[PDB]
């Protein structure tokens, strides 16, 4: 399980504002950032510009972003624990 | 500054020139610097809501990214 995902946008080296426009969609685990795709999330305007550099930077990780489909969320390594 | 809106932002749709008014009030003055503020910078005006600012960040992002095609 990519540690990025399970660790919270907030957790982000970047500004709260970062993850504050992502978290703006009811996200907490940056696992859902890989869940919905870059392109669903430009189509929404809870983002700005700025917002837009942040992700740059952390999607430079190839960490998160990356264009994943998660089921659920907790991949086969998370397990029942 | 006057702040009037370029005619890129008034010739915006869903926006009306009261509307496009405000939103230039904000420095903003073509469709593209409309499109660079974001729901909360458009907050600033009671007129703009955060849904209906939303739609116009879109909306200007959308004719910039797609004003390659017609």
């Amino acid at each position: 399980f990519d540690p990025i995902l399970l660790r919270p946008v907030d957790d982000l080296e970047l500004t709260v504002r970062s993850a504050n426009c992502l978290k703006a969609e009811a996200i907490h685990y940056i696992g859902d950032l890989v869940q919905r795709t870059e392109v669903e999330l430009l189509k929404t305007p809870n983002l700005g510009k700025k917002s837009l550099t942040e992700i740059k930077d952390v999607l430079a990780s190839r960490g998160l972003s990356l264009g994943m489909r998660l089921e659920n969320w907790p991949p086969a390594s998370i397990a029942d624990e | 500054g006057d702040n009037k809106p370029a005619d890129d932002l008034l010739n915006l749709e869903g926006v009306d020139r009261d509307l496009a008014f405000k939103l230039a009030a904000r420095g903003v003055c073509t469709l593209e610097d409309l499109a660079e503020q974001g729901i909360d910078d458009l907050a600033d005006i009671e007129g703009l809501t955060d849904e209906k600012a939303g739609a116009l960040i879109m909306a200007a992002r959308n004719i910039c990214w797609f004003g390659d095609e017609a």
